[PDB]
């Protein structure tokens, strides 16, 4: 509370450590850090059972590619959903390998350096 | 880096180095600009004429210092030791990087209430005969922290209690009665 | 809290010579390392021990100050008012906002001179024989 | 004093010789004994043909060199020249050989 | 230990360059690098195209003069902005008033 009309020396008793982004003193270091919140999602998403990308835009994505291949094509609801689940798990399976590639280079986040290595080993690229 | 600029005009420059004796405090050539910077006593800083005057006590009139100041400013910018302010209100006012940290601009209220009480403290006793006393109206806590009366009152008690020297405590009843004596002179009664 | 509750010792520990009209210590965390960086004889700045020697005085806040030193250094970085120098044996090179890292050709950096042992080293032979 | 070569450089000229090769780099007799021994662990008293033994070697040689190139791409990701057990395990996991 | 050169200030030789290039009647772009460029552009839309050296010179001269006239046109935009630099802001403005963008 030394003041000085300078933030991080200003008053934080008017503001709050408990989620009050109003300018003041330095917040509490944890601050629901991205690691903690991410652990909440991975625990929830690896336990739940639901589709995790939008349905109609994915159907529109297939329709866009289908139109170029065939001028007029008829689709089924099951066929689009069947493609989605394989497509959803494709990036899920890749991310498992992509995460393992990151740990190899003493890294925690996935980067475009990982995707080129993972796909080539699988035989998808080159 | 031609001869007519490296040997023909050089002898003047190495001959006059580290000899600002007349200003005894920090006579070093690199420290003259900085000494002016602390001596300016302003938020904006020192402009060209201000810094020239503040450096000029002796030993400096400017046969080549007019351009040497610009060259030294370029050197200090390459060193990254200068912070300044722009605008026409301050015609190129310059400051040395004295950890007066830069930060976001918004939040400038058009008053300084905390220091607004100082002019009244300067004025009232000075308007009286009893001159401006020592800074006792508010203690060092005023710029230690910024709080109200209970927290600004409990802390002086700790200030006095932690200093347990009885001999030191004797002074608070020998330096203060001088004010009591002067209260007879400045107002005629009470 | 971090400025009104946690730093309850802050009014208490530097209570005496954090404010004095004759000479006072540098307030809070704004400019503690400033004079340390400026009045410095090391070619590679401070090394997280010269920092302790420079800041350490008769009184200091000194309560978990190792945390605040690192936090302040990193925040001053993120703002852009601290610049460092790479190295291994220098144990870190902490410097001020001095922009001495942007443009400079690599030619090594070795300045170290001080006449403290030299007077004693000169007094040793005369002391050994005939003052 | 011997002329000598800087370490790791002789591998570069060895690569230009071993990539341009149409042979098997594992001696045929130790491989033949190795195949017969491990076969006996599952079925005793087995006979083999020279072409059949070579077929196992040729598949094994291509399997290892393909892994090494895949392992080589793992080495650069680790920002080092040397491939290591960490590299092989990652390569096997992506290739599906760890299950 | 070579003697330090008498370096001209930045932009000083630009006046000297102007004297030569205003008097220059040559082609600033080389022949073979431009020959490969024009061949691929035609090949991108229609394959199996032949070329002539005279036709290549015609393609180069028209393109160079089109850019040369643009630079002088672009310069008039720079002075209007109280500057001497040439920027995509100047280039995009220079084209737009004259056309070529609609």
């Amino acid at each position: 509370s030394t003041g000085g009309k300078a933030p991080r020396k200003q008053l934080a008793t008017k503001a709050a450590r408990k989620s009050a982004p109003a300018t003041g003193g330095v917040k509490k270091p944890h601050r629901y850090r991205p690691g903690t919140v991410a652990l909440r999602e991975i625990r929830r998403y690896q336990k739940s059972t639901e589709l995790l990308i939008r349905k109609l835009p994915f159907q529109r994505l297939v329709r866009e590619i289908a139109q170029d291949f065939k001028t007029d094509l008829r689709f089924q609801s099951s066929a689009v959903m069947a493609l989605q689940e394989a497509s959803e798990a494709y990036l899920v399976a890749l991310f498992e390998d992509t995460n393992l590639c990151a740990i190899h280079a003493k890294r925690v986040t996935i980067m475009p350096k990982d995707i080129q290595l993972a796909r080539r080993i699988r035989g998808e690229r080159a | 880096m031609t001869e007519s600029l490296v040997l023909s005009p050089a002898p003047a420059k190495p001959k006059r180095v580290k000899a600002s004796r007349r200003s005894a405090s920090h006579p070093t050539y690199s420290e003259m600009i900085a000494a002016a910077i602390r001596a300016e006593k302003s938020r904006g800083g020192s402009s060209r004429q201000s810094i020239q005057k503040y450096i000029k006590s002796h030993y400096k009139v400017g046969h080549n210092a007019d351009l040497q100041i610009k060259l030294s400013i370029r050197r200090l910018l390459a060193a990254g030791v200068l912070k300044q302010t722009k605008g026409v209100g301050a015609s190129g006012s310059f400051r040395l990087a004295k950890s007066d940290k830069a930060k976001r601009s918004p939040g400038k209220k058009k008053k300084a209430v905390r220091r607004s009480t100082s002019p009244k403290k300067a004025a009232r006793p000075r308007k009286a005969r009893s001159p401006a006393k020592k800074p006792k109206a508010t203690a060092r806590k005023a710029r230690k922290k910024s709080r109200a009366s209970p927290k600004k009152a409990k802390k002086p008690k700790t200030v006095k209690a932690k200093s347990r020297k009885a001999s030191k405590a004797k002074k608070v009843k020998r330096s203060k009665p001088r004010a009591k004596s002067g209260a007879r002179k400045s107002p005629k009664k009470k």
